[PDB]
């Protein structure tokens, strides 16, 4: 249980054909995360089980991930019913929760989904018997006396899943990059292809943005260490922010030489928010709705998002976090630039570079 | 009445670019010894609809390298030109028709133009220099021959124009080798076989490439509607089907030139031929 | 709500009667199985009556035919072809070369099957298969195709 | 002019699992 | 540039008698006597040409395989105008455990004749692009599959393996699969050179008796 | 016609050549100049008017009012013979007991090794496999196990349309290749009856 | 001016191409290959002689039993086997089915290739009939695994001349109506007429064979020089035209075609009764009746189907007039059951090589034709 | 062994054994055609095409007086 997990069935070095002795079962494996804690898990030789309710056309990237066998795939998951949850568990030893919500629909609620399969989760998890580790995933702004809803009942689900699985560790981590994240491209969309972009009062809150990579290296980590369970961590990145510095890197970054940005006081925000989720109930969900055009947003904006004084963080777990503003994770965010990437005249570093190359290059 | 009568142009112009393109696979496929589309739909009977459907559901690529705008203007402008071209030729009674016609597909070379230049791929922007190449060359034999078919078109009152009603309703057997020219001419403005070595749509997806295609294809049946009135002594359905089915037709059997062959021959061949024709039938109507 | 559901039904319906009805694949032809996939096109098998159309560039492809064995020096150039083409996409992996690796499965310089490049839809098993086999194939990818339901799906979401 | 595909039973009249004449196949010389 | 089209009848007959029996039998002597200080060793064996025959093999150094092969293309008697290969095969128990082998062909006289060149793994065997333009590819190939060094080449560079590719796989002492493997990689987005890793290892069958007499 | 003409020539050198010497009136190969009025109108009405095209239209004309070759699959099929190389399979006696002994010779010959077999002897007293697994994606559908096989116990069967969707439906076990062979053992023998008489 | 080249890059969708352009003439091509080089001669040292066979069929996989020929010879010369005569006259007849069925391809891809898509559509329901004809005698469409040391694996079914005459009877109609769409057309001749010229001093200096040696004046066919099997027997022309042009190699490539066709008439009609492999059970395995009844026959089953023969230590280098050239095999034997090295020469490799010397000259739209009329295959190329 | 196989009840001698195999009908298949196998005068093409432009052109005549 404590380290008989990552040890006692481990074969081979560690490839793609090795055997890591781990049976997981991911809970939204082709969103954003799962997916890339997918790989994380496969990579190493471990199997895998992927219920996903979306078509398959949306979750055929997760066969590629691992060995014949490894990966599983079961269509059609309802998580109201308790059958198919029990089925996707029933060899398992680790469960992961990637299972979330932005938006509410006349079909789903936030409670729906952040109160009440977590806790039949984690009870369906207890009455098996074999499964070892259960790794739910939150927010760092999750708060019981939040005014936005989706964390707070973010953080009552916390609570549900502490209770009914006492070894089960939550994580907490802030704003995640990546190529297909939920808050560069949100932004983007804002800065470009609107008229003006909104900016919640002055824009001074802080926020601590990470890499999804470190995200995923993270529950590896998790799993290795078996002081983690029953734990609370936050993860964050190594650079503290506000959102008028990620907005003035991120304008300075796609090389747009007219601020379009307007600050706005919240109540002014919220009048623009309200047709627009006043009606977002009676209505199967839309597509092109910005998670950032809803009150819960606005209330977020109001309040820092940051790891906690003396909390459980990416030190802990052997990990030094990459950084979020430049390197391999701005990198996504250069190809939307005015005009292109590209690289430059390239002729002062030319001049005595052999000579079939020059000639290649047309330089 | 002039919007109902523009929609009711535009309802056959649709579908009759759907059953061109079918009909274009069936008869290459039978003069190859095979069927063609025959499974989607009673006797293949759905298969361009399928096809715009396909397209519709299909996602859209907007590469982000491009000027956004222009991306979407050039098959915008193709469109908009076909069926524009359209109108000037059943909802008019202009005295210089021909002429508004003409106008019309030298414009058409912008969208070819503008999709060259929007899209950032290296033989995009090679081949969309040679398409228009092509359509411009053979351009002036297009208006040199229409110069040629105006030397005779005279009204009632005594007027010279080129209003298509007042052309006449039997077939110009004085001008035979003028017609041939004239066909050649819709091959090369078309971008069809033997002149289809040029490509500039390799970045369009979904609609925006559906546009393309119905602008092509209509041009193509706007180009035989003209030289039915010019030379067929009229417009009809029967004629129309019949220079479609002689298009699939050399291109089911001929293969291509290079591309500095058809400019020899654009540049060395139809532009003399026209003019000569012209000043001969100048002569002949003194 | 029993009537818009069955209307999402049939949109279900027709969307997938126009997405298998209209199968525009791209060719990389590789190796021994292009030549059978030539066959499946020519006049006695005839891929065109089915609906199929090849098409030169990614763009315009609604499917990938892996055709032939995969190379180390090969497969970058596959993976990035396959990134370009737009959604929804397929690959049909064609012969043991692609499925497997085949008769190289065991060489220094092979990729030992295209799921360990690209993800696989169908896989036609021989070497080669018959153009007939795979006909056989793309039948069963547009069955696959009939039993996708996307608007019931996101009506339910 | 010969003509391509040639009609019923002038090409292939018995398929190769319904021969007529039973096969005699040597495989070893007399000697 | 030999063997235009001559007769307008139907020929039923390959060569003259003399010169066909000249090839067939005098030429290794005649190489011999010729040029002796080219030769090293001759092997007159089973014949290339057609299994009906004998023809030979001559052994040379690189210091001179160049004159030598100058010689075989322009001298009357032996016009080998045609290089069908050049190739190496490894014999890792010699000293010097490269052979490179050049086959020729005669249009003229329908004669075929090998040349061979003992080298180890660090001497250069020179070029032969400037006698004939098909050794460029050859020896290009050759250097990729076995290391051996061409001086003289205008641009020797591998034609056959993988870009980054270090190592010469048709040595017997690389492995059969090799030491990497490539697979695409979901968190870095490229297709990446891993170790290897077999889910079935190879399974080597040694058959060979221990009565058998033709082991050598 | 095979015949040449100064100016149909695809190149420049040609075409320079052509225009500026008369080198190209000794090669046979080329079509001569026109002696008088008639050869002349018949060269014309070579290069105008074409005549060269109508004769490839003319004939892809008749090929549109020709017999066409297409076969409607599947409810139509092609043509196959005995020795054709489908789907592997494993039989039996018609007893019940099953064919194989465990030689592992077809196992030794297959040249991609896509046979791996294991054995002991069973409860009887018999020599019997415990796995037969063939990888039908290691597979070259050679038919060398079949040749090497001495009881005819492997086969490869008259099936070519078993298409998966994914790759785990195609490393066969024992248990399927049996059962592959209950089902097509009549065709199986019916195509051994004819093929026993060659092999 | 000073101008510097223009360079293009031509396809990754196998080959690759980088070329320099002074405008739109050409100055350099420069192939690069080895995107299907899956080291098949690696793997030949690790298979026994029987094994290996079936790599030959994957290497020029247009024309496979020509591949299997000379790997068969070189085989053959060393282990001192005789094949009967039933056995050669099978082998030249499959041969020239094998060379019509590659020439067909080469041809209508190169006219689809330039343009024209009916011929394609017209020839592949012959090569139908040629595919129903290798899966007859070998079960196999493609990879017939046909030809075997000492002759052929399994002798003709009873019905197969019939047909085989039955489709010679017809295919000289077939050219003909292939040759109303090209041959007299002035599209194809500008396109084809003194495209790539090769003469005879540098078809030799660059290694070339099959019909570009042909169409530059060059009387060199390996089936009338240097004969194999029963093809010294077989009349037949060799055609000749002297421009090295990509419109005379298709003349010679079309009269190829109607020279296999008379051998395959001539190999109907003198086919003899009689044995089909060799009778030397020490190389050649036993039939299946002799095998379940002789004790011997079963030791040489079992023997010839683990360890195989040893062949004899040796060397030869074998060719065959393979239908895009001069196909050769280097067999070095050091007495195993394995190729201690088995070098493949291959035509097109030599072929593509003079694409920098072919094309110096031409335009963008020629380059295609040029490799078109190369016939290169990459299989036999990338080995 | 082959006495087994291809031997006849009463057979005496080993040369008696018999032989069918695919061979070709006695006297051969009839032969075949190997070689290629193949317009009007220009002057009756420019005849035909001058008729018909002739009158082309007294039509055009006729209907520009009527005009
Ligand atoms: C022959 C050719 C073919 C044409 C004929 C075909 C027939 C017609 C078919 C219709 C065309 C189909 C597709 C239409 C394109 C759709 C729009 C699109 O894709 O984005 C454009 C897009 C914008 O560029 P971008 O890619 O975003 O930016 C790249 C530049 O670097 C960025 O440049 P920039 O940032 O420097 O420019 C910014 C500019 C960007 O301009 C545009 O957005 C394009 C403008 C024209 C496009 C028209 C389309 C629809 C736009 C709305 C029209 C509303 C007008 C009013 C209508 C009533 C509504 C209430 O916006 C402005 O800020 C404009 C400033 C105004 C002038 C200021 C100077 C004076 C100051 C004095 C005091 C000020 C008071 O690119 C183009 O402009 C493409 C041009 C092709 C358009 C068609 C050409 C012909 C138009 C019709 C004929 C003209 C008749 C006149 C009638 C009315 C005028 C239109
Ligand atoms: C520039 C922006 C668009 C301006 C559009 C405009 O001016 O609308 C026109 C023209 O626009 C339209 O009417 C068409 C609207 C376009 C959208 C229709 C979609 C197809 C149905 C209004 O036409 P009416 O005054 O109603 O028509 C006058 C009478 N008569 C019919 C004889 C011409
Ligand atoms: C339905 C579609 C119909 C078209 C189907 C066929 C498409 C063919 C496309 C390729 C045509 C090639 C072509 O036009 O060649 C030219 C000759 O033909 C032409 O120029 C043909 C057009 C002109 C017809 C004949 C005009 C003169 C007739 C007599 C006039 C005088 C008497 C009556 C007043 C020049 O090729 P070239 O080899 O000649 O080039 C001389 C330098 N190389
Ligand atoms: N920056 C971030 O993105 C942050 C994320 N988190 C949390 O971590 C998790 C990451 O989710 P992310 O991947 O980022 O965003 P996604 O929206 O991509 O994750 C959504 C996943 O949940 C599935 N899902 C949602 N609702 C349901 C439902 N009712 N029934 C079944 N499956 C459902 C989706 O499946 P389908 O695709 O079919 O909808 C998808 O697989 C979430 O819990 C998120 O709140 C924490 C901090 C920040
Ligand atoms: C070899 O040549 C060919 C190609 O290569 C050049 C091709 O690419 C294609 C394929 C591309 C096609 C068919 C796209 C172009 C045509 C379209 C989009 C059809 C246009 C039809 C319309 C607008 C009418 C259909 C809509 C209706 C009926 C409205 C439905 C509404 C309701 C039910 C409410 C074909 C067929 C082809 O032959
Ligand atoms: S699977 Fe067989 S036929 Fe197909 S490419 Fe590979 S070797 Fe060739
Ligand atoms: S048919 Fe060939 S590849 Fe398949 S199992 Fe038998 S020997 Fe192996
Ligand atoms: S299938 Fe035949 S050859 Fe293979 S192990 Fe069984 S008995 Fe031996």
């Amino acid at each position: 249980y404590s380290s008989t997990l990552m040890t006692a069935d481990k074969l081979g070095p560690g490839g793609r054909s090795s055997v890591s002795g781990i049976t997981a079962t991911v809970f939204g494996a082709n969103g954003f995360l799962g997916s890339y804690i997918v790989n994380e898990l496969a990579k190493r030789g471990s199997q895998v089980v992927c219920p996903f309710r979306s078509t398959e056309n949306e979750a055929m990237h997760l066969k590629q991930m691992g060995d014949l066998g490894q990966i599983v795939l079961l269509p059609e998951l309802d998580i109201r019913n308790d059958d198919d949850i029990k089925r996707a568990i029933s060899r398992s030893n680790v469960i992961i929760n990637c299972v979330g919500m932005r938006l509410q629909t006349k079909n789903w609620s936030f409670e729906d989904v952040h109160v009440d399969f977590p806790k039949r989760l984690a009870k369906l998890a207890a009455e098996t018997g074999q499964v070892q580790r259960l790794i739910h995933f939150s927010d760092m702004g999750a708060d019981e006396n939040h005014k936005s809803l989706r964390m707070r009942t973010k953080a009552v689900g916390d609570k549900e899943v502490l209770d009914a699985f006492p070894d089960a560790t939550i994580v907490r981590p802030g704003d995640i990059v990546g190529i297909e994240d939920h808050f560069y491209n949100y932004l983007i969309y804002q800065l470009t292809l609107t008229v003006f972009a909104p900016v919640v009062e002055s824009g001074s809150n802080k926020i601590q943005p990470t890499y999804v990579l470190d995200v995923a290296d993270a529950v590896a980590a998790l799993l290795r260490k078996p002081d983690t369970a029953g734990k609370t961590l936050y993860l964050g990145g190594p650079e503290v922010l506000t959102m008028r510095e990620v907005y003035d890197l991120l304008l300075k970054t796609l090389r747009i030489y007219r601020d379009d940005t307007v600050h706005l006081p919240a109540w002014a925000v919220k009048a623009m928010y309200k047709p627009f989720d006043s009606v977002r109930r009676m209505l199967p969900g839309l597509p092109m709705t910005s998670p950032l055009a809803t009150e819960d947003y606005v209330e977020e904006m109001l309040r820092d998002k940051v790891v906690p004084a003396g909390a459980l963080g990416y030190a802990d777990l052997g990990i030094v976090p990459q950084k979020v503003t430049d390197g391999l994770a701005i990198e996504p965010v250069r190809h939307a630039r005015v005009g292109g990437y590209r690289w430059g005249d390239m002729s002062a570093v030319a001049k005595d570079i052999p000579e079939s190359v020059r000639k290649y290059y047309n330089i | 009445m002039i919007v109902a009568s523009i929609l009711i142009l535009i309802v056959p112009v649709l579908l009759s670019v759907a059953m061109f393109t079918l009909a274009e696979r069936t008869v290459m496929a039978s003069m190859q010894r095979r069927f063609g589309p025959q499974v989607s739909g009673i006797s293949g009977l759905l298969q361009p609809f399928w096809d715009g459907l396909k397209l519709g559901v299909k996602e859209p690529v907007l590469p982000d390298s491009s000027s956004a705008g222009a991306f979407a203007a050039s098959p915008m402008i193709s469109f908009v030109l076909s069926q524009v071209a359209w109108v000037g030729i059943c909802i008019s009674d202009a005295s210089f028709q021909g002429l508004v016609i003409m106008a019309i597909s030298s414009l058409a070379v912008y969208g070819v133009m503008l999709a060259g230049w929007a899209s950032n791929s290296k033989y995009a922007f090679l081949g969309c220099l040679r398409s228009v190449a092509l359509m411009v060359s053979y351009e002036l034999s297009l208006g040199a021959a229409l110069l040629s078919i105006g030397l005779f078109v005279t009204d009632g009152t005594g007027m010279k124009c080129l209003n298509f009603a007042e052309m006449p309703t039997t077939p110009q057997y004085a001008m035979l080798p003028l017609c041939l020219i004239f066909l050649v001419c819709i091959l090369a403005e078309t971008k069809r076989d033997p002149f289809d070595l040029p490509g500039y749509n390799v970045e369009y997806s979904s609609l925006g490439f559906a546009l393309f295609f119905i602008a092509e294809y209509a041009n193509m049946a706007v180009m035989s509607a003209i030289a039915s009135i010019y030379f067929l002594g009229g417009f009809s359905a029967l004629k129309i089907t019949a220079l479609f089915f002689a298009f699939v037709w050399t291109r089911g059997t001929l293969p291509r030139y290079r591309y500095d062959q058809f400019m020899r021959l654009g540049w060395k061949a139809f532009l003399p031929l026209t003019l000569a024709f012209f000043a001969l039938h100048a002569s002949v109507a003194i | 709500a029993k009537g818009l559901e069955f209307v999402v039904s049939k949109v279900d319906n027709v969307v997938n009667w126009a997405r298998a009805g209209s199968i525009w694949p791209m060719t990389f032809g590789l190796a021994c199985c292009a030549v059978e996939m030539m066959h499946a096109g020519a006049s006695r098998y005839d891929l065109d009556r089915y609906g199929i159309i090849f098409r030169p560039s990614p763009r315009q492809s609604d499917a990938m035919i892996v055709a032939g064995t995969l190379t180390n020096k090969m497969a970058p150039a596959l993976r990035k072809v396959y990134d370009q083409m737009p959604e929804p996409k397929w690959v049909v992996s064609m012969g043991s070369c692609a499925n497997g690796g085949g008769y190289y499965h065991y060489s220094y310089a092979v990729v030992r099957g295209c799921d360990r490049v690209v993800p696989v839809d169908v896989y036609v098993p021989g070497c080669p298969p018959t153009a007939e086999g795979l006909l056989y194939g793309l039948l069963q990818l547009q069955k696959k195709i009939y039993r996708s339901k996307t608007t019931q799906i996101w009506y339910k979401k | 002019f010969e003509h391509y595909l040639p009609m019923g039973l002038e090409y292939r009249k018995f398929s190769p699992g319904t021969q007529p004449v039973k096969a005699v196949v040597p495989h070893d010389s007399p000697k | 540039g030999y063997a235009y089209a001559r007769k307008t009848t139907d020929k039923d007959y390959i060569a003259s008698e003399h010169m066909q029996a000249f090839g067939n039998t005098q030429l290794t002597d005649y190489i011999i006597k010729t040029v002796p200080k080219f030769v090293k060793m001759a092997v007159t064996g089973p014949a290339q040409s057609s299994v009906l025959y004998q023809e030979p093999t001559i052994y040379t150094t690189p210091e001179s395989l160049v004159p030598l092969m100058v010689f075989l293309r322009d001298h009357t008697n032996t016009q080998f105008k045609c290089l069908l290969d050049v190739t190496a095969v490894d014999f890792p128990e010699r000293a010097a455990r490269f052979e490179v082998v050049y086959h020729l062909l005669s249009p003229r006289w329908n004669n075929r004749i090998r040349v061979k060149v003992c080298v180890d793994e660090v001497t250069a065997v020179p070029t032969l692009c400037k006698v004939f333009n098909t050794a460029n590819w050859f020896e290009r190939e050759t250097w990729d599959m076995f290391g051996v060094f061409f001086s003289g080449h205008p641009d020797l560079r591998r034609i056959l393996t993988d870009y980054g590719f270090t190592g010469h796989p048709l040595r017997k002492d690389f492995p059969m699969t090799g030491y990497q493997e490539v697979r695409y990689d979901y968190g870095k987005k490229r297709v990446v050179s891993e170790p290897l890793e077999l889910t079935q290892e190879f399974r080597y069958f040694d058959f060979n008796s221990p009565w058998e007499t033709l082991n050598r | 016609g095979t015949e040449r003409r100064p100016g149909e020539s695809g190149a420049w050198k040609q075409i320079e050549r052509q225009r500026y010497a008369s080198d190209w009136e000794n090669d046979p190969t080329f079509k001569r100049t026109p002696k008088n009025l008639a050869e002349v109108l018949d060269d014309s009405a070579s290069m105008l008017l074409l005549t060269d095209v109508w004769r490839g239209m003319a004939y892809t004309l008749g090929a549109f009012f020709d017999k066409k070759v297409t076969i409607m699959y599947p409810f139509e099929k092609g043509q196959l013979s005995p020795r054709f190389r489908g789907e592997h399979a494993l039989r039996r006696y018609p007893t019940g007991e099953e064919r194989c002994i465990a030689c592992k010779l077809c196992e030794a010959i297959c040249p991609a090794q896509a046979i791996t077999i294991e054995a002991e002897e069973r409860e009887d007293g018999s020599r019997r496999t415990t796995r037969y697994d063939i990888d039908m994606t290691k597979c070259i559908y050679c038919g060398f196990c079949q040749e090497a096989c001495p009881v005819d116990a492997i086969v490869e069967g008259p099936n070519f349309e078993f298409s998966t969707e994914t790759r785990e439906e195609l490393l066969y076990d024992k248990q399927k290749l049996l059962e592959n062979g209950d089902k097509w053992e009549t065709e199986i023998a019916t195509n051994l009856r004819t093929e026993s008489l060659y092999r | 001016a000073k101008v510097n080249n223009f360079t293009l890059n031509f396809g990754p969708q196998v080959l690759r191409l980088v070329l320099e352009m002074q405008g739109e003439i050409i100055m350099r091509a420069d192939p690069h290959i080895g995107l299907l080089h899956r080291g098949t001669e690696k793997l030949l040292e690790y298979k026994t002689y029987l094994q290996g066979l079936p790599y030959f069929d994957r290497l020029d996989y247009v024309s496979m039993m020509c591949m299997e020929h000379s790997y068969v010879l070189a085989i053959e010369q060393l282990l001192n086997v005789s094949v009967p005569l039933r056995g050669q006259y099978i082998r030249v007849l499959f041969s020239e089915i094998t060379r019509v069925l590659n020439h067909l391809l080469a041809i209508t891809c190169h006219s689809m290739d330039v343009g024209a898509l009916t011929p394609f559509l017209w020839a592949f329901e012959e090569r139908e009939k040629l595919f129903e004809f290798y899966e007859r005698v070998s079960g196999a469409r493609m990879h017939a695994a046909y030809f075997r040391v000492g002759g052929v694996s399994q002798d003709l079914p009873i019905g197969l001349l019939r047909d085989v005459y039955d489709w010679a009877r017809q295919f000289a109609s077939r050219l003909d109506e292939m040759e109303e769409l090209l041959t007299g057309n002035r599209i194809w001749k500008e396109r084809t007429v003194d495209v790539g010229t090769i003469t005879a001093q540098m078809a030799w200096d660059w290694g070339c064979s099959g019909p570009i040696l042909r169409a530059s004046g060059i009387d060199w066919d390996l089936r009338k020089t240097q004969p194999y099997d029963a093809y010294g027997k077989m009349q037949f022309n060799v055609p000749i035209a002297g421009h090295g042009d990509c419109y005379d190699r298709y003349l010679v490539r079309l009269q190829e075609m109607r020279e296999s066709l008379r051998i395959i008439y001539q190999c109907l009609n003198e086919m003899p009764d009689g044995l089909y492999k060799s009778p030397d059970g020490k190389v050649c395995p036993p039939s299946r009746s002799t095998m379940k009844q002789s004790m011997e026959a079963l030791i040489h089953h079992f023997k010839l189907y683990t360890e195989g023969f040893h062949v004899p230590a040796g060397e030869t280098y074998r060719a065959v007039e393979a239908p895009k050239g001069e196909f050769g095999v280097y067999l070095v034997s050091r007495g195993g059951n394995r190729p201690y090295r088995c070098k493949i020469r291959s035509p097109g490799y030599a072929h593509l090589q003079m694409t920098d010397v072919i094309s110096r000259g031409a335009m963008l739209a020629d380059v295609v034709t040029i490799i078109g009329t190369l016939d290169v295959v990459f299989g036999e190329i990338d080995r | 062994t082959e006495v087994l196989k291809r031997g006849f009840p009463g057979m005496k001698s080993v040369k008696d054994m018999p032989i069918v195999q695919d061979a070709p009908p006695p006297g051969g298949f009839p032969t075949i055609r190997i070689e290629r196998r193949l317009g009007p005068t220009g002057v009756a093409i420019f005849a035909g095409l001058a008729a018909i432009m002739g009158y082309g052109f007294y039509k055009l005549h006729e209907q520009r007086q009527e005009k």
